[PDB]
Parts: structure tokens; sequence; C-alpha cells
């Protein structure tokens, strides 16, 4: 949820140090078309 | 043929029919439907604006 995003082309990496990962926040905050996960599965998100 | 057959019918936004898969995480597949994991069935969606 931020102001600008960066260009396609100019993507700005950034690294997510320690802090807990709760992706439940966003339910009534954003809805998101594309969820696809490489390697892991959905489910296990919250074990790992 | 088949010996039994269920419906589960209702009513969720256009961004969340990819959330009715068996494995999917999600505020409906959280709190709300939640498929199984050996599931034999077909899933049917469909725009009704
Ligand atoms: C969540 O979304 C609903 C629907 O727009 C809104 O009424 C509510 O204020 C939002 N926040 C919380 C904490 O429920
Ligand atoms: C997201 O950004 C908006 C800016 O309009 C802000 O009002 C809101 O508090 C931010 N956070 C959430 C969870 O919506």
């Amino acid at each position: 949820n931020a102001t600008t995003f960066a260009s396609v082309y100019a993507w700005n990496r950034k690294r997510i140090s320690n802090c807990v990962a709760d992706y439940s926040v966003l339910y009534n905050s954003t809805s998101f078309s594309t969820f696809k996960c490489y390697g892991v599965s959905p489910t296990k998100l919250n074990d790992l | 043929c088949f010996t039994n057959v269920y419906a589960d019918s209702f009513v969720i936004t256009g961004d969340e029919v990819r959330q009715i898969a068996p494995g999917q995480t999600g505020k409906i597949a959280d709190y709300n439907y939640k498929l199984p994991d050996d599931f034999t069935g077909c899933v049917i969606a469909w725009n009704s604006k």
C-alpha cells in the first residue's frame, strides 16, 4: 500500500528482514487476483 | 453414473473464485468454504452482475 510503485524496467528489489509474515491483515485491505507459489504450498506459509 | 451428488451454491466476488480450489488460502478458503484435499468433483462459476 504505497503511493507509487516502480516501473517494470526499474523494478526496485527490497528485502524483508526480522518480522512475522501474516498475510491475514490484507484480507479486507486488498483483493489479490493472482497468488501463485513455487516450491512451496500456500497452506504451508504459516508453518515456515 | 454417480451414486451421490451435492450442490454447494454461494456467491463471492470475481477475484475470489480462484480460492475455490482444493489447496488454496485466503479470506474465503480460510474462514468461509475450504474445499477438501481429495475433492472428486467439478467447480462451476459464472459472472452474475
Ligand atoms: C474492512 O472492510 C469493510 C468493508 O469495506 C469495512 O467496513 C471495514 O471498516 C474494514 N475494516 C475492518 C477492521 O473491518
Ligand atoms: C492504505 O493506504 C490508504 C491511503 O488512501 C490509507 O488510508 C490506509 O490507512 C492504508 N492502509 C490500509 C490497511 O488500507
